[PDB]
């Protein structure tokens, strides 16, 4: 915050929602609380300026978790083929898929 | 993006263009802004429902409670705006020229 | 399924008996019987001129009470929290916050329609 | 520390004294502030007032204070960081290999 | 610096305050009657209604 | 007490819808206080298992950790099985 | 701009005037184009061919001022086998200013125009051969 | 307005600034900017005359369009990085919506045109409000967020501002549009620093505060609103004349007054990042400001306009107005240049 | 970026507990207390390796233990408890509250024939501890080193050499 | 299916880390008949 | 057909949007909003919030209904405009829903397009949780938590909604 009257204070105003690996009602756990945890303690306590280069590898995994953009454009790559198989006679599912 | 995102991010440009392209009635500009708020709070709750955020299952509740007030505060003017013209219509709100 | 089909079988008979409403019966249609009905006298001006809200402040009050109940509609899971002091303390709050604001408008005259 | 205006870390430094030249300018600061209030109330500048043109010294003075210790922590921890940084980074601060001017070559441009 | 843009400008009133519409707001006319049940069938009350 | 109780009496033939209210109000203040069975409440909300009870790793050294279900270490819910 | 402010650079300088004056052109007319997109929002044109006559007037004026800027000093810098001559940019930035005047019939803005666009355009050519940032990457 | 529900509106407007200020979460401080405009709109309304309807329907149609953006930018952000935090943004579309959402919310070109108009349209007491408390909101949060602000877009903003500020007052009689013009000129200069040292836009903030306070108080105490009455206060106020004189001069920039420090820090910084030509067309853009400051003063304080004979009247009267802290701010507003090394606190 | 590992077909199969849930409902209290030792186990497993593919042997242990349970049923109160489970199957939602009465004759058939106690309510939501041979797991998350943090600035503060140093001012 | 693409790798993962991810619908259903995919994605939320 | 449910709604979304965008009369731009409010709850409904679905669309349909009556009140004219009786109107809703067929045919004809960014048509349900077995829903834990641990979200929004019902009275106190 521009004034941290939070820490000053010891309340805790906000912060309890600002992250999904923070204490949840119940423990119900987010999708993506790992990848989130691994890319905060990577980050943690050495700066934005060296953290955007130190843990490249914790972000971009957690970027992947969250929005799943390499999965998708891998399915729509092997859907895609199975397209151009199934249409050419070439490959036949199996009974269970 | 997943496919869904697609429509909700047009759907909020949609509203954004309606807000910025007036006609006549005030009123029909202060629905293109519940439009927007339609369209952050839909797409808002895909984000917080997908990713199973439990905690900012909240966030799209405060998000209409905050549009409420808007729209009660941007009727209110509408209200005096029409006392004194007999109309909406925003061509008379010109005296600051 | 079950809801969309229940859905669609309702506003699918009602829109059945429009159409055999409009298609069954004879018809005899001439401009004195599609006149806009004001008791028997000609109307007297557009019904689409401006038709004043006396309770328009009751009416804008309505928008922020009626936003009141999505923050105590979930009360009743709220009440199988932990944290009971806290909930009390703040279900109570809100709906005392409510309870004034409500007594500001009406000592303030604000629930008075407009002459 | 966070949010703190001043951090028990600066008690170790020499507090400004109270005859201060900046501590001595902010109070005749006051005293200006002092005089406007009686003029543009249109009361005799000099004399009106005392005891409000004292409050208008004083106050100035000890917010001015406050002021100029922090402002010579701020300034202090501005050193500490840098010195240390120096001392971390060793290679980045190599000292120069100081040539005199007997073995330094300048070109001469005369001014005819 | 005037222009020609600018030559129906007027200084904006001294208080603050510009004079009100004489515009009249029109109050909606009805036919209450003949034919109405609380009309005893042969009165056409014109009312003029604000709301 | 006497002028409160002349205004009080005013407003129950006056308004008793609102006497009604505030005293109702007041009611849902004070008594959560004054009740021997609030603390119930509390306990009954955390005695309710939603999620797992995950088993914790024996170490050697967690004589009131039980080792069974049925073992009688552990917290027991008799008061619920009387309340 | 970004891609094609880079390929007026990529070229060299007194060579491909074609190239070069095709980037000004360019340059001039999203220049006249921004122009009347503000032109006509902020001052309404009473029908819709005055505002196309209005988008007409300023982006040819300004498209012309930069295609006779390239064109200029790229010749310029041709003729003279000169190429990192930033007086070849006083002679592209004059041109400019005399077709504003020529186009705005006005001897006032013409001389005007030259002098304040002769000046900025050998700025320009000065500013890339010395390496100076108008907007300076934060680095202290 | 009920004297008790004009202050509890007034701390709401407050409150609002605060949650901003000490929030690190996202969403409390959209919450924060509504709660602030909910409350300011009933200030700008105070006096209920179509001028102030017509400013006020302007003011909440762009405030509310800003937070649009802002939320949106928020949401964005959401996707790209699953947190809620208050810091840099994470998506550079997020942070083009946020930015252009805090441009408007100041009134930064080219999303100035509001700011004369809402100016104009209402009191001086609520123009004071408008024009230097809530600046303080939109700053601190462009103070945290502008590692990842694009350095082209923030600049070209800050060029603007100077440019249509200095332009804009030249046009100017009334002096609720001449501080407006002036205001966003000042802007400029504040966000143009923002990307190369924060601390230089705390610093012009807050002396573009206590002079800009300060100018309003006197407007107030003469009840002026415009250059020709203005022109009167010599006849009955000669010390006010001489406090707009040395106010207007420190707002010109011109040593040894306070004002010129926030411009002489500024360059500093910019030269020290190797930044040559835009603080030297700044400067001089400036010029422009001085201009139409010299004017004022001119009108005001150097030569003596004709009056009235209803003049006479009151002279016979003192002022009865509050006058807050005036003496105190007139002083900051101009001696405070031997003061300059101060600025450290703000580090 | 790696080939993921899953384990063969082979290495996946066991015998499967093919009965419906009303069945494992209406076992579920006595279930619980014959079978904790190897669910307790398996579970530990699951929330410490936080990887299906590192707990499959404990989960195969959890089915051996399951039939063995639902054999000794079948061996000495088949018939009590087949009305039991169909008495709960009728239920919309599965209520115990609906066949007390058909619980008993299951409940005093397993107490008098195999011994068993139902748990106490309670009982089975406790958090109970269990002894293990299976290693604490070291890096559960996969993470790599992490960054080293800023070498510490400390040491005694001192005034500002000449103090601000900001331009002519000599403090 | 892919093994007439050239630069396809079977079994790749997205992810840098060996940390074992739960999968989304797509990766788990993503070859399977529609009815199966609807009733575990839908099957839950449509139940009357 | 079906798995697409949730595009489908997305689609008439967008529809409804263009229909109060293109800014007919009020009365129905107020129809389109209430369309888009109630596909907007059915898109939500159909990721798990059904609460947070059946919400926005109550707290709509509350909010046309006063729009309703200040349209009647405040904004009508002799002759309503609708989408087919303004040259205006029509052009922006037309060109809105030409921009909206063009997006829906390229991401349908190739289960992938780019509208400034890329987008995935492979269908929304590839993207959902697979394993789920908890007795309760998360959507009502998290909402309920605001009495819990929005404490601080309590006060400001109680507070909030106090000042509004203040600052409209204010506002409109001529
Ligand atoms: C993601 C994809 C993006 C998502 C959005 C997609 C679009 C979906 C639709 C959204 C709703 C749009 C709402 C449009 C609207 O409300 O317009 C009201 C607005 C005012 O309506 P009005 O009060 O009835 O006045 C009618 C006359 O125009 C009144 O004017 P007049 O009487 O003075 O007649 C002369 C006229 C003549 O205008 C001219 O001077 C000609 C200028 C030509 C320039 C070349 O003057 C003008 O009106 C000047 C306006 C020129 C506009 C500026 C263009 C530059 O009408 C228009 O301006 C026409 C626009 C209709 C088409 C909108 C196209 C939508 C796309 C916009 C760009 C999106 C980029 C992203
Ligand atoms: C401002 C005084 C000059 C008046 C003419 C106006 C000139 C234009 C001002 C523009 C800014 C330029 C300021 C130049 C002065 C600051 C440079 C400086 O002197 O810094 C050092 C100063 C302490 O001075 P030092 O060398 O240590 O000697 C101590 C002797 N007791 O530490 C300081 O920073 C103190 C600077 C405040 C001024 C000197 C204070 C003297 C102490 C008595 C209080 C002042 C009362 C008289 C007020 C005079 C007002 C004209
Ligand atoms: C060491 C001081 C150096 C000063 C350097 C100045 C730097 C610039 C500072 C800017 C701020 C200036 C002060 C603010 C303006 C206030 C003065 C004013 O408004 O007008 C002049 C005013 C005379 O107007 P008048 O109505 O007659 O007031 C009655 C006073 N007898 O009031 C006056 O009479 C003139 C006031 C200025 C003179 C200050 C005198 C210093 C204090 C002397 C102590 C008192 C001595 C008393 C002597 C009598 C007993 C023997
Ligand atoms: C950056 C480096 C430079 C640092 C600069 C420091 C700036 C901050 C310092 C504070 C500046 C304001 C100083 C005000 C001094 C004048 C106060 C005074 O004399 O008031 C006289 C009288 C009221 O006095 P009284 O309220 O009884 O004092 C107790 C306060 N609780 O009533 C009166 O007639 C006074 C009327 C004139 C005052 C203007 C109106 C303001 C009212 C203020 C109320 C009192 C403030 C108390 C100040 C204490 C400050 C520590
Ligand atoms: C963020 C990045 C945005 C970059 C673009 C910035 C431009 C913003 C300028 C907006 C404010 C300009 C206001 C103004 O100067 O007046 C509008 C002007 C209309 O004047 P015009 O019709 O061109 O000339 C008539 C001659 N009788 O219309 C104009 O011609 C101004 C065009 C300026 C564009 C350069
Ligand atoms: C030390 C470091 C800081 C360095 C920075 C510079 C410091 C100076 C900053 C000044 C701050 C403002 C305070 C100035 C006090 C002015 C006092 C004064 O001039 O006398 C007021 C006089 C009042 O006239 P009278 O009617 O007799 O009395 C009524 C009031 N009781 O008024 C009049 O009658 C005059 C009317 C005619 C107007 C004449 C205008 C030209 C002369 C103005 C001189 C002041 C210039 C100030 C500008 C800044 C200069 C640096
Ligand atoms: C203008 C602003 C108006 C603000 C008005 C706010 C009114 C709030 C009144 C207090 C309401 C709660 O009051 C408080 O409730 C909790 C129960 O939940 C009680 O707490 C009691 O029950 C809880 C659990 O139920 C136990 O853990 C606890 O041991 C016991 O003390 C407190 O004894 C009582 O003081
Ligand atoms: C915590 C929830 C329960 C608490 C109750 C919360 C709602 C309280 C409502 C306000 C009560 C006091 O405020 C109210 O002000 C008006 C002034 O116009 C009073 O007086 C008015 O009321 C009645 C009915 O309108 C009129 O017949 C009377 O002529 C008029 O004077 C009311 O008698 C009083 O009831
Ligand atoms: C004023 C109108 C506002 C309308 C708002 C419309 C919705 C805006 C959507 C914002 C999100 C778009 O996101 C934009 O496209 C894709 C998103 O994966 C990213 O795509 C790019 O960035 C990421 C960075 O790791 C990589 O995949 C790669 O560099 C490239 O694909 C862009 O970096 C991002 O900026």
């Amino acid at each position: 915050p521009f004034f941290d009257v939070q820490k000053r204070l010891g309340v805790d105003l906000d912060r309890w929602m600002t992250i999904q690996s923070a204490e949840q009602p119940h423990k119900i756990p987010s999708r993506c609380h790992a990848f989130e945890k691994e890319w905060i303690e990577c980050a943690h306590g050495i700066g934005s300026i060296r953290a955007e280069k130190e843990c490249k590898i914790e972000f971009e995994d957690f970027r992947e978790c969250l929005l799943r953009q390499k999965t998708m454009k891998r399915l729509h790559a092997i859907r895609r083929q199975r397209e151009k198989l199934i249409k050419e006679g070439k490959y036949t599912p199996p009974p269970h898929h | 993006m997943s496919m869904v995102y697609m429509n909700i991010m047009m759907a909020f440009t949609v509203s954004l263009v309606g807000l910025l392209m007036y006609r006549s009635h005030l009123m029909s500009s202060l629905l293109c802004l519940e439009g927007m708020m339609l369209s952050l709070f839909v797409m808002a709750a895909l984000t917080i429902l997908n990713s199973h955020f439990t905690l900012a299952s909240m966030m799209p509740i405060i998000l209409l409670v905050f549009a409420a007030c808007e729209a009660a505060l941007g009727l209110s003017l509408l209200v005096m705006v029409s006392n004194t013209y007999g109309t909406d219509y925003v061509q008379n709100l010109n005296l600051l020229q | 399924m079950n809801l969309m089909l229940a859905l669609l079988t309702n506003f699918t008979l009602a829109t059945l008996l429009v159409i055999i409403a409009f298609w069954l019966p004879q018809l005899n249609v001439y401009s004195e019987k599609t006149s806009p009905y004001e008791c028997g006298f000609d109307p007297m001006g557009s019904a689409r001129l401006p038709f004043s809200m006396k309770f328009f402040l009751v009416a804008i009050t309505f928008l922020l009470f009626d936003l009141e109940i999505a923050l105590l509609l979930p009360l009743p899971w709220a009440s199988q929290t932990a944290n009971l002091n806290t909930m009390l303390t703040m279900a109570l709050f809100l709906i005392i916050l409510l309870a004034v604001s409500l007594a500001y408008e009406w000592t303030q005259k604000g629930l008075e329609w407009t002459e | 520390a966070t949010f703190q205006f001043l951090p028990d870390e600066a008690r170790s430094l020499p507090p400004p004294k109270l005859t201060d030249p900046r501590l001595a300018f902010v109070g005749f600061l006051g005293y200006c502030s002092g005089l406007i209030d009686n003029a543009i109330r249109r009361r005799p500048v000099l004399l009106a007032g005392l005891h409000r043109q004292l409050l208008y010294i004083t106050s100035f003075v000890f917010v001015g204070y406050y002021l100029l210790k922090r402002q010579d922590y701020m300034y202090a921890v501005r050193d500490h960081d840098m010195f240390s940084y120096i001392k971390s980074h060793p290679e980045d601060f190599p000292e120069k290999d100081k040539k005199t001017y007997g073995e330094v070559f300048e070109e001469f441009h005369p001014v005819r | 610096y005037p222009t020609k843009e600018t030559a129906h400008w007027k200084p904006p009133p001294w208080n603050d305050v510009d004079p009100p519409k004489d515009t009249l707001v029109s109050n909606l006319t009805l036919n209450f009657g003949p034919q109405h049940p609380a009309a005893h069938g042969v009165l056409r009350l014109v009312m003029e209604l604000s709301g | 007490a006497e002028r409160v109780a002349a205004f009080l009496k005013n407003v129950w033939a006056k308004e008793p819808v609102l006497v009604a209210s505030f005293a109702i109000a007041g009611l849902a203040v004070i008594l959560p206080t004054l009740s021997p069975y609030t603390k119930y409440s509390l306990m009954i909300n955390r005695a309710t298992p939603y999620n797992y009870p995950v088993p914790l790793r024996d170490d050697g050294n967690m004589p009131d950790v039980p080792s069974h279900p049925q073992d009688p270490q552990g917290p027991s819910l008799e008061w619920l099985k009387r309340l | 701009a970004k891609t094609v402010l880079r390929q007026y650079w990529d070229i060299p300088e007194g060579t491909e005037c074609h190239r070069k004056t095709y980037a000004t052109t360019s340059i001039g007319g999203a220049a006249g184009l921004v122009v009347s997109a503000y032109s006509v929002a902020l001052k309404t044109p009473t029908s819709f061919l005055e505002g196309v006559a209005r988008t007409g007037r300023y982006t040819f004026t300004a498209a012309a001022i930069g295609a006779i800027f390239g064109l200029t000093s790229c010749i310029s810098a041709q003729v003279r086998e000169k190429p990192d001559d930033p007086l070849n940019y006083l002679i592209g930035g004059c041109a400019g200013g005399l077709i504003l005047g020529a186009r705005t019939r006005s001897y006032g803005i013409g001389a005007a125009a030259c002098a304040y666009m002769g000046l900025t355009a050998a700025l320009v050519k000065m500013g890339q051969l010395e390496g100076w940032q108008v907007f300076a990457e934060p680095k202290v | 307005m009920n004297p008790i529900i004009f202050i509890i509106i007034l701390l709401t407007i407050m409150l609002g600034t605060i949650i901003v200020m000490i929030s690190s979460h996202w969403l409390l401080v959209w919450i924060g900017f509504e709660m602030n405009m909910l409350a300011i709109i009933p200030i700008m309304m105070k006096n209920h005359n179509p001028r102030a309807t017509e400013a006020s329907t302007k003011y909440f149609l762009t405030q509310s369009t800003a937070s649009m953006l802002l939320m949106m930018a928020v949401i964005i952000n959401l996707m790209f990085s699953g947190q809620w935090t208050v810091m840099k943004l994470f998506n550079p579309m997020a942070s083009m919506l946020m930015t252009m959402a805090l441009a408007m919310k100041l009134g930064m070109a080219p999303f100035h045109f509001w700011v004369p108009e809402v100016t104009q349209g209402i009191p001086l007491s609520s123009g004071l409000i408008l024009l230097t408390w809530q600046k303080l909101a939109p700053m601190s949060v462009l103070y945290q967020i502008f590692p990842s602000i694009n350095l082209n877009l923030i600049l070209t903003l800050s060029v603007l501002s100077i440019l249509i500020g200095g332009w804009g007052g030249l046009n100017q009689t009334q002096l609720r549009k001449i501080m407006a013009y002036s205001s966003i000129a000042h802007m400029g200069w504040m966000t143009a620093v923002l990307p190369y040292n924060p601390t230089m836009t705390l610093l012009n903030l807050i002396i573009y505060i206590i002079m800009t306070s300060t100018m309003f108080t006197m407007f107030m105490a003469n009840s002026t609103t415009t250059t020709l009455s203005l022109s009167h206060t010599w006849n009955k106020t000669p010390i006010m004349t001489v406090l707009i004189l040395a106010t207007l001069l420190s707002m010109g920039g011109l040593p040894p007054l306070s004002g010129f420090m926030p411009k002489w820090m500024i360059i500093q910084e910019m030269t020290k990042n190797n930044s040559i030509i835009l603080p030297t067309f700044m400067a001089i853009t400036a010029l422009l400001n001085l201009y139409f400051y010299m004017r004022l003063t001119y009108s005001t304080t150097l030569t003596m306009f004709p009056s009235t004979n209803n003049m006479k009247m009151k002279w016979q009267f003192p002022l009865m107005k509050k006058m807050t802290f005036l003496p105190t701010m007139v002083v900051l507003s101009t001696m405070m240049l031997p003061l300059t090394p101060m600025l450290s606190v703000l580090e | 970026p790696g080939i993921v590992e899953l384990p063969s077909l082979e290495d996946l199969k066991v015998q499967e507990v093919k009965v419906s849930s009303s069945v494992l409902k209406a076992a579920a209290h006595h279930y619980g207390a014959q079978c904790d030792k190897p669910n307790k186990e398996f579970m530990l497993c699951r929330w410490e390796e936080k990887d299906p593919r590192r707990c499959l042997e404990e989960g195969k242990l959890v089915n051996q233990c399951a039939l063995e349970f639902f054999r000794q049923i079948k061996r000495h109160c088949a018939e009590p408890f087949t009305e039991y489970w169909t008495c709960i199957d009728y239920s919309g939602l599965q209520l115990f509250r609906r066949c007390r009465k058909q619980q008993a004759q299951f409940d005093e058939c397993v107490l008098d024939k195999l011994g068993w106690v139902r748990p106490d309510l309670g009982d089975l939501s406790k958090v109970t501890k269990v002894k293990t041979d299976r290693p604490l797991p070291e890096n559960p998350y996969h993470s790599r080193a992490r960054p080293e943090p800023n070498p510490e600035v400390e040491g005694d503060l001192k005034p500002a050499r000449h103090g601000s140093r900001l331009f002519f001012w000599t403090m | 299916v892919m093994k007439d693409v050239p630069g396809w790798k079977v079994g790749e993962s997205v992810f840098h880390t060996t940390r074992w991810v739960t999968p989304m619908m797509g990766e788990l259903y993503g070859l399977r008949a529609s009815e199966e995919v609807l009733s575990a994605t839908y099957g839950f939320i449509w139940y009357t | 057909m079906m798995l697409y449910i949730v595009f489908i709604l997305s689609v008439i979304f967008v529809m409804g949007f263009v229909g109060f965008s293109s800014k007919p009369s009020p009365i129905y731009g107020g129809l389109g909003l209430i369309v888009s409010g109630g596909v907007g709850c059915g898109i939500v409904l159909n990721f798990g919030g059904s609460f947070l679905g059946l919400m926005v669309f109550l707290i709509y349909l509350g909010g046309m209904m006063v729009v309703f009556g200040y349209t009647t009140a405040m904004a009508t004219e002799q002759y309503p405009e609708i989408w087919l009786s303004n040259k205006a109107v029509l052009g922006a809703f037309v060109t809105g829903l030409l921009m909206e067929f063009f997006m829906v045919y390229y991401v349908l004809k190739d289960k992938e397009v780019e509208v400034v960014f890329e987008f995935n048509g492979l269908g929304d349900w590839v993207i959902y949780d697979t394993g789920d077995s908890g007795f309760f829903s998360e959507e009502a834990m998290g909402i309920a938590a605001l009495y819990s641990y929005g404490t601080w979200l309590v006060i400001v929004t109680g507070w909030s909604l106090l000042i509004g019902v203040v600052v409209i009275m204010e506002i409109t106190r001529g």
